[PDB]
RNA sequence: AGGACCGAACCGACUAAUGUUGAAAAAUUAGCGGAUGACUUGUGGCUGGGGGUGAAAGGCCAAUCAAACCGGGAGAUAGCU
RNA sequence: AGCGUCGAGUCGGCCUGCGCGGAAGAU
RNA sequence: CACAGGUGGUCAGGUAGAGAAUACCAAGGCGCUUGAGAGAACUCGGGUGAAGGAACUAGGCAAAAUGGUGCCGUAACUUC
RNA sequence: AAUUCCUUGUCGGGUAAGUUCCGACCUGCACGAAUGGCGUAAUGAUGGCCAGGCUGUCUCCACCCGAGACUCAGUGAAAUU
RNA sequence: GAUGUCGGCUCAUCACAUCCUGGGGCUGAAGUAGGUCCCAAGGGUAUGGCUGUUCGCCAUUUAAAGUGGUACGCGAGCUGGGUUUAGAACGUCGUGAGACAGUUCGGUCCCUAUCUGCCGUGGGCGCUGGAGAACUGAGGGGGGCUGCUCCUAGUACGAGAGGACCGGAGUGGACGCAUCACUGGUGUUCGGGUUGUCAUGCCAAUGGCACUGCCCGGUAGCUAAAUGCGGAAGAGAUAAGUGCUGAAAGCAUCUAAGCACGAAACUUGCCCCGAGAUGAGUUCUCCCUGACCCUUUAAGGGUCCUGAAGGAACGUUGAAGACGACGACGUUGAUAGGCCGGGUGUGUAAGCGCAGCGAUGCGUUGAGCUAACCGGUACUAAUGAACCGUGAGGCUUAACCU
């Protein structure tokens, strides 16, 4: 399994040899198990979580109702995470980032920043025509999107402008560079996806 | 670039079909005056919230 | 934000000198030639600092065997053992990109007397 | 950061004053050569009586660059210039006998360990 | 993109907005209530409120400072000899933004803004 | 002194971008050439269509030119659509 | 045929029916 | 067309400037008869740009650059 | 060669590399002496080639300021079918 | 009664007769390196000089610089060098007008997208009581490149020269995703210097205008040149190929029965979308437990009472955004602005005093000012309401329970 968290930003440890490791802060918090997943009830095996506040004018009774059932106090949402065959827990039972003492990598996936509507440079790295040598109106302009009569159509998949980022990402085989238990931190090095305050799922490392 | 062949009243009408405007949803009653005025914004004769906070 | 400004404070060095732009420093860096460790003098005028918590670093300027050099410290690494102001510099900038264009007696910077 | 039509100063007394980046080796599409990378190049100015002549086409090692080396600490080392040292376009060692200037650690290894030494310092 | 940027263009260039700011910021000090779009309405608490703040403290450099942003000496005497005084005891939002409809010429969105204490 | 030189007005129109259902049926913007001369400009006059005028491009002769425009022969003729 | 053994068929041409390979192309 | 065009003459302030150039002003005249927001792609008109420096391209097209006054100094060639 | 088809002739120069350029050669497909020959200082918004400077021309684009584009209110076209 | 043309640029997409990388048979294959044929389309597959060139030659790279189809792909996407109007000239032909699949210099490239298509993004209704969430994963998409060095090993092989397979470790190129901690760019919203001029009565101090007047620095954000990460391993079923056992055919035979191996192709594994998957799925939680009249007795129609969960709307807004959408917050409140403290940047304000004939210098003083930043703070604005959404949710059959 894995934890939620939230990127508090980016900063550097340096090591005694005089290296200068960029480290991603995230702040993982209790993850506190708000439903267990059978395959009896189910038809697969996982846990829901949930972690930090909410605020209980915000909480709407559905959700409070399920929260109630489990035992815990609400948090900010409600995340699911696959269980392996020996893997077992019970309703209730909070887990803390001590789960990755031991862990040398980890996968992270967050929401990207938004770049909005993008143009086919930014979103597809095409490159520029002509800025100068005659070039009319047609500068950062994507070019043709297709041959001729034959095949008379643009075929799906064409890369053009549209919306960019803002979207799940995930970045693979991080180094954890420092779990601290006391201070509900995980340190892993290089960037993770999303902007400060962003809500991070990380789980040890699938490769 | 220009239509090759005209379009239908039927597809005017689809088109159309967002065009409708929306009727402001209800009106606030301010506590003092009891004027009718949209919400978050002053009465016609100056009231916001009770308070008479514009004269005229 | 607290979080960070709580990593980087115990990271900090502890015992970094005062030093101005248009001083004359000596930093003394680590140099790993094997197991061999030893430390090297870096001398030059500081032409840049960046003030910016445990992102620090500052800029010196040298003109070392008829080539002009310039290393960009990040003050709080290990590998800057020490810094020691040589002289002080008297300028009116933060940034003296200015001595770039200039060589001999027109790079030369005023002592400060005070 | 050198490319293509880049000018450089030369780091050595092969007799060259001024050689132009032909190309960058090693790769396909490789866009830039940094210190310590081999390059091949033209020679647009030489001294009158040196080992090298005018637009011999030969390699060289770039030891100093105005885009510099980043540290692992995160510094940086900058040059004023761009600057390399004449090879032989076979046996890929110095033409020159002395080295001009400082040099980085990024050349110590194996193949230009001579330039190290020849190095009046190494930054 | 424009994340965490802070300021309205209005169709304006730097100049224009600078001195139509400079201009509504003295109305609003002379009058104590104007009424003005929503948007540049909210803009104009960004440069009165510094304005009042900086004449809480009488001196003559900030009876210059508040000269050289407002280029009025009628309203740099008004600051620092009434508003300042006014809302010495109070820590920001001397401006209240009141909403008021739309105007007829062409459906903007108009707001009164006030001082607080008028 | 000068079909002299640099350069505004003034007269032009080499390049580029824009514009191309234009702001404009030929322009705008940045640059560009001439700028006391074979210069430029106001007012008025004269030359008329196989005719004029042309430092000559078949250029120009009222947004029209390898034969103007208007009216007439005239419902030319059309083995073509 | 395989190893004198050995114990029933065996051998290879012709004619003809139907198949097999020969057989790589672009939305 | 209440149209970025065309249209001869006359008048000629201040500071800076060789100047009727140019900048800022005077007298005087105007803000150009749709506005309000927003701060995507892309287009137009502009500003800045690491390292490189014509590798761009049919072509350095465009851009960047040079730019004043005084003095020193200035080659081939020449019809002097 | 503003002329040369063969042709990117050949040789030399310049470049790392030069169908262009410059200098030669003569094999002038098909120069040539007032429908002038060969030169020629100066001049040219003239054609070709090279270099220094310079740079977003480019490697390879990034950010920013403005006008549109987008949304709201008012007015309200067009080609085509 | 018009189907825009060479070449370039931009953007491609398919075939495989494969250029590289992968697998394999034969070799006149010792090794290294080749030759040739078979399988294989996953991914990858030069920059320049010359020329309008495509091409080609040349220089220098690369694992390689594939061959073709796509209106000789792509001008309602760009260019306009070539070519093919009107000007002009040369050679040539012609008495001449003129002409040339000869040359030369110059020479207008329009279109606001209705439909299809494609990239994005909403609104509607549906999914059978309504609602808030979390999911399953049919299906779809992305990704899939590779060098060099070292070790194995100077081993195997070889007369020597040279010099491996297999397997392991490292470090790169190109490409892609993310990010802003660092290095930097930008930073007309921050600070400063400075030219001309006009103004604020004047001095002093400031402001306007001159491209932000010109400049020097630079916060946040955005960002690449910055720095993190990726391609895989593994599995399944195979290609060419290699076999085991094995008859038909006493032998032989990889094949007929049966069994085993076998590649970047295929199916998975990795990443993303995804129940309009109308085949509209699952799980958890929440909400509604009132009367009566009428007729065309019916999934009928209406009246009174009732109005939930939740939603929407409005407001303050956002590292979300063209608009919609999406997220945060609305006093029981840090949602925005202000304010306070800090940081950052600029670089010692003004005023006063002192020194100097004066420009100016020095002190007060690292001063003053300081955006988008950080930590806080109800001062201002986020209103009591109102609005939508209802009142236990069809029939049949089965099983279980009354
Ligand atoms: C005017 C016709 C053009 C625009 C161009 C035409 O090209 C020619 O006709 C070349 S000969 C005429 C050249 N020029 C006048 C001297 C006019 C373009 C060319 C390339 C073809 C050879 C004939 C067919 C074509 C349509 C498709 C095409 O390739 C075109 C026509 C129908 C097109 O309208
Ligand atoms: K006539
Ligand atoms: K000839
Ligand atoms: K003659
Ligand atoms: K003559
Ligand atoms: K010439
Ligand atoms: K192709
Ligand atoms: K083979
Ligand atoms: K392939
Ligand atoms: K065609
Ligand atoms: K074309
Ligand atoms: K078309
Ligand atoms: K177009
Ligand atoms: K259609
Ligand atoms: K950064
Ligand atoms: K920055
Ligand atoms: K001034
Ligand atoms: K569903
Ligand atoms: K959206
Ligand atoms: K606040
Ligand atoms: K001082
Ligand atoms: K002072
Ligand atoms: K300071
Ligand atoms: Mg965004
Ligand atoms: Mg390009
Ligand atoms: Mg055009
Ligand atoms: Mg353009
Ligand atoms: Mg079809
Ligand atoms: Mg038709
Ligand atoms: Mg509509
Ligand atoms: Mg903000
Ligand atoms: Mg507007
Ligand atoms: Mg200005
Ligand atoms: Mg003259
Ligand atoms: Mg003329
Ligand atoms: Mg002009
Ligand atoms: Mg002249
Ligand atoms: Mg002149
Ligand atoms: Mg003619
Ligand atoms: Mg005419
Ligand atoms: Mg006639
Ligand atoms: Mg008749
Ligand atoms: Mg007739
Ligand atoms: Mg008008
Ligand atoms: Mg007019
Ligand atoms: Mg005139
Ligand atoms: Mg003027
Ligand atoms: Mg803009
Ligand atoms: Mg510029
Ligand atoms: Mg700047
Ligand atoms: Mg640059
Ligand atoms: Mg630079
Ligand atoms: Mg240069
Ligand atoms: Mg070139
Ligand atoms: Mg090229
Ligand atoms: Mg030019
Ligand atoms: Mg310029
Ligand atoms: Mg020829
Ligand atoms: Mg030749
Ligand atoms: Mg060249
Ligand atoms: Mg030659
Ligand atoms: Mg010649
Ligand atoms: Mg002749
Ligand atoms: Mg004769
Ligand atoms: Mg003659
Ligand atoms: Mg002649
Ligand atoms: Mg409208
Ligand atoms: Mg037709
Ligand atoms: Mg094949
Ligand atoms: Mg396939
Ligand atoms: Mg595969
Ligand atoms: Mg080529
Ligand atoms: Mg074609
Ligand atoms: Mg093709
Ligand atoms: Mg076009
Ligand atoms: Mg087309
Ligand atoms: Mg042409
Ligand atoms: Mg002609
Ligand atoms: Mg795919
Ligand atoms: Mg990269
Ligand atoms: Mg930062
Ligand atoms: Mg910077
Ligand atoms: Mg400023
Ligand atoms: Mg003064
Ligand atoms: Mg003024
Ligand atoms: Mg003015
Ligand atoms: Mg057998
Ligand atoms: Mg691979
Ligand atoms: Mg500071
Ligand atoms: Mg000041
Ligand atoms: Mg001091
Ligand atoms: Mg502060």
């Amino acid at each position: 399994i894995g934890l939620v968290g939230k990127k508090v930003g980016m900063t550097r440890i340096f090591t005694e040899d005089g290296v200068s490791i960029p480290v991603t802060v995230i702040e993982v918090e209790a993850n506190r198990v708000t439903q267990v997943k059978d395959l009896a009830n189910d038809g697969y095996r996982a846990i829901q979580v949930t972690t930090g506040a909410k605020k209980a004018n915000r909480v709407t009774k559905p959700e409070a109702g399920h929260f109630a059932k489990a035992g815990v106090e609400a948090g900010r949402g409600l995340w699911e995470f696959r269980l392996a065959e020996g893997e077992e827990f019970t309703v209730g039972q909070s887990i803390s980032v001590e789960l990755f003492a031991d862990v040398k990598k980890v996968d992270v996936t967050g929401t990207s920043k938004g770049k909005g509507f993008a143009g086919t440079v930014k979103r597809w790295n095409f490159r520029t025509q002509d800025a100068t040598h005659g070039n009319s109106l047609s500068h950062r302009v994507p070019g043709s999107i297709g041959q001729n009569q034959t095949p008379g159509k643009v075929f799906k998949g064409k890369k053009m402008a549209g919306q960019m980022g803002n979207e799940r990402v995930t970045v693979q085989s991080l180094d954890v560079v420092r779990v601290d238990a006391e201070r509900n931190l995980l340190l892993v090095k290089g960037a993770v996806p999303g902007a400060t305050g962003s809500d991070l799922i990380v789980k040890p490392a699938v490769k | 670039a220009v239509q090759q062949n005209k379009p239908t009243r039927s597809k005017r009408g689809m088109r159309r079909s967002h065009d409708a405007l929306t009727a402001v949803t209800s009106l606030s009653v301010d506590k003092t005056s009891g004027e009718k005025h949209l919400r978050h914004h002053i009465t016609a004769d100056g009231y916001y919230r009770g308070r008479k906070v514009i004269a005229k | 934000s607290n979080i960070i400004k709580q990593l980087e404070q115990e990271q900090m060095k502890q015992d970094v000198p005062s030093f101005r732009p248009g001083d004359t420093v000596e930093v003394k860096v680590w140099v790993v030639e094997g197991s061999k460790k030893r430390l090297q003098a870096f001398e030059g005028v500081v032409i840049a600092i960046r003030n910016r918590g445990l992102h620090s670093a500052f800029t010196v300027r040298k003109i070392s065997n008829g080539e002009g050099v310039e290393r960009v410290f990040q003050t709080h690494s290990p590998v800057v053992d020490s810094i020691s102001v040589k002289r002080r510099g008297a300028v009116r900038k933060a940034k003296l990109y200015y001595l770039r264009e200039r060589t001999g007696k027109a790079a030369r910077i005023k002592e400060r007397l005070n | 950061m050198i490319q293509e039509q880049t000018m450089l100063n030369v780091a050595d007394n092969s007799g060259a004053r001024r050689v132009m980046c032909i190309k960058v080796l090693g790769g396909s599409h490789r866009r830039y050569a940094g210190v310590g990378d081999i390059i091949k190049i033209t020679i647009k100015e030489a001294i009158p009586r040196g080992k090298v002549k005018k637009g011999d086409v030969l390699k060289a090692v770039v030891v100093r660059t105005k885009k510099g080396v980043r540290r692992p600490d995160g510094s940086v080392i900058r040059f004023d210039g761009n600057a390399c040292v004449l090879l032989n376009n076979n046996s890929e060692q110095p033409i020159g006998t002395r080295i001009f200037g400082p040099v980085t650690r990024e050349l110590r290894s194996e193949k230009f360990m001579k330039i190290i030494s020849l190095a009046p310092e190494v930054l | 993109m424009r994340h965490r940027k802070s300021g309205r263009q209005l169709n304006r260039n730097s100049s224009h907005r600078q001195a139509m700011f400079r201009n509504m910021a003295g109305s609003l000090v002379r009058h104590e209530i104007i009424k003005t779009t929503l948007p540049k309405a909210k803009e104009l608490r960004r440069v009165v409120e510094p304005l009042i703040t900086l004449a809480k403290t009488d001196s003559v450099a900030n009876r210059r400072l508040a000269f050289a942003r407002t280029r009025d000496n009628e309203i740099v005497a008004k600051l620092f000899n009434e508003l300042g005084p006014r809302f010495a005891s109070r820590a920001g939002g001397y401006t209240r933004i009141l909403k008021c409809g739309f105007r007829a010429g062409d459906n903007a969105p108009m707001a009164y803004i006030e001082l607080v204490d008028r």
